[PDB]
């Protein structure tokens, strides 16, 4: 007979009950110890609420002081969607270079879909505090109250921490910049262009400190996608209704080219869409021979079903090297952070009923 | 006959 | 023969009707239902919770279910209370019948149901985290009150 009290699979690491305090996370100079934080979060360890709130608020204050359109220089590693895949985020930093000597730019979508979203926020916000001038974070369409409540990030914060941590993340997501001008060559956004954004100054005049509205320029920055037949100019309309997203627009190849020529830009770097190879390059511009649009997806094995590779753009020495990497193992979670009792109880009542009605028939 | 993952 | 004592919500006609069904299931007329006699019904041969229900009905722990254990077990799964149906489900997980759901028995009961749909390491992880989030007094196990606080709002456990 197997022990009814002892853990059956003893060698499986048990998540620690110790919650990191302020002295364990922040040193005497106020710099967060990302190595202590990394090892603790990888063990599914949690922080004290006041410590987690301090990381979120101090990171939000740094983001609030930044402009809507960031001015980022090369070299830099550009990263796509993360979607709460914390253990894949650790491989990303191994693959793209240490943030202590490598410039970083994330295109948003740090939460939802994955079940380690708060760990991604806490670790990236801590790196933002530790490297405020070399690590940069943009806003995605998921860094909002509506999508985090429709998906599992709202529930995740209620399970692992509290709703005060969720509300602090929502105010922190309001401070995230919307775009980045990288090396005066590339426009870096999460989704894409907008019919109401024709110059880079149209981004500078936006009010980003709010929940993303259902329509408008700020909405299109986070939600717009390229046409499904991007490059094969069959739809002359530059912006058409995005029926896949239910909002924003599809933008065509002439739409991107008109923006790149008018603003003297080489390409547009965005994410928002999953790719099997971790990236996708679209039709090159006629004058440059460089892809006019590049999608980056940094979530390998998306939803643990796609079996897709991930990639980051490592731009250095006038070379944009696409760096692919595979997924990493992570502890298991039931969908929507459901416990085993809520999961199995309907099956218990079903099977016990099926047994008893057959023995009493 | 077996509990499935939702 | 001295009278039989039992605690159930059945009237005399229901007890007699369940007695006739009990004799039919008792293939060897031994006065008790063995696991083999329960497994004689083809509908129970693929039910992964048969052995748990038998162990719950077997109150004296002799391995078989006599008529008293048969009546009282069926009684707890039909004019019953809301707490009685919720405690019967609690007893499904509580293998050692100590009043607390421990980590080992919660894994084994779940392993009976999930089969190979989850690996052992995955099931152990969600068993650990379930107890971590549901344990309120910090003893590493799930009491009945802690069990009700999780599955209280979940409303399906009645027979005829
Ligand atoms: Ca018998
Ligand atoms: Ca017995
Ligand atoms: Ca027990
Ligand atoms: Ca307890």
């Amino acid at each position: 007979k197997l022990s009814t009290t002892d853990r059956v699979v003893k060698a499986v690491p048990f998540p620690p009950s110790h919650r990191l305090t302020a002295k364990e996370v922040f040193d005497n100079d106020g710099k967060p110890r990302v190595d202590i934080l990394k090892a603790h979060l990888m063990k599914e360890g949690r922080l004290e609420e006041s410590v987690a709130l301090r990381i979120i608020t101090e990171g939000a204050s740094i983001l609030r002081q930044e402009k809507n359109l960031l001015d980022i220089d090369a070299p830099v590693t550009v990263c796509g969607d993360i979607h709460g895949q914390f253990f894949d985020l650790m491989k990303l930093f191994e693959v793209g270079g240490s943030p202590a000597n490598t410039r970083y730019l994330f295109l948003g979508d740090y939460v939802d879909r994955g079940y380690f979203s708060i760990e991604c926020v806490l670790y990236l916000w801590a790196l933002k505090i530790l490297y405020p001038k070399t690590l940069f974070l943009l806003r995605g369409n998921h860094e909002c109250r509506h999508l985090t409540e429709y998906f599992t990030f709202k529930q995740e914060c209620k399970i692992k921490y509290s709703e005060r941590v969720y509300d602090a993340c929502m105010d922190a997501f309001d401070c995230l910049p919307l775009a980045a001008l990288m090396n005066q060559q590339f426009l870096c956004v999460h989704g894409g262009l907008s019919p109401e954004i024709n110059t880079l100054d149209d981004i500078r005049k936006l009010d980003r400190f709010k929940e993303p509205p259902a329509y408008g320029p700020m909405c299109d920055i986070l939600w717009s996608d390229p046409l499904e037949d991007f490059g094969n100019e069959k739809t002359q309309e530059h912006f058409t209704h995005n029926t896949v997203r239910g909002c924003s627009y599809f933008y065509s190849y002439p739409a991107v080219c008109e923006f790149l020529q008018h603003n003297n830009l080489l390409s547009i770097l965005r994410a928002h869409e999953a790719q099997d190879a971790g990236y996708r390059m679209y039709r090159k511009s006629q004058t440059t021979g460089f892809p006019s649009l590049i999608t980056i997806f940094s979530a390998p094995n998306y939803l643990d079903v796609y079996n897709n590779k991930a990639a980051v753009l490592k731009y250095e020495n006038n070379v944009m090297n696409i760096r692919q990497f595979n997924c990493s193992p992570h502890p298991y979670w039931l969908p929507n952070f459901m416990d085993v009792f809520t999961w199995s109880l309907p099956f218990v009542g079903e099977k016990v009923t099926e047994m008893l009605v057959n023995v009493l028939n | 006959e077996d509990l499935e993952v939702p | 023969s001295y009278p039989l004592e039992m605690c159930s919500h059945f009237d005399a006609d229901e007890i007699k009707r369940l007695g006739k069904r009990f004799k039919k299931l008792d293939l060897d007329n031994s006065g008790s239902l063995s696991v083999e006699e329960f497994m004689s019904l083809p509908e129970l041969q693929q039910n992964p919770l048969v052995q748990r229900v038998i162990d719950i009905f077997d109150t004296d722990g002799n391995g078989e279910v006599d008529f008293k254990e048969f009546i009282e077990g069926v009684s707890q799964f039909s004019k019953g209370d809301k707490e009685q149906k919720l405690r019967f489900a609690f007893r499904i997980y509580d293998m050692d019948k100590d009043g607390y759901i421990s980590n080992g028995e919660l894994f084994q009961v779940l392993k009976m149901m999930v089969g190979n749909n989850l690996k052992d390491t995955q099931l152990q992880q969600i068993v650990d985290k379930t107890i971590i989030n549901a344990d309120k007094d910090g003893d590493g196990r799930i009491s009945f009150e802690e069990f009700c606080a999780v599955v209280g709002g979940l409303d399906k456990m009645v027979v005829d």
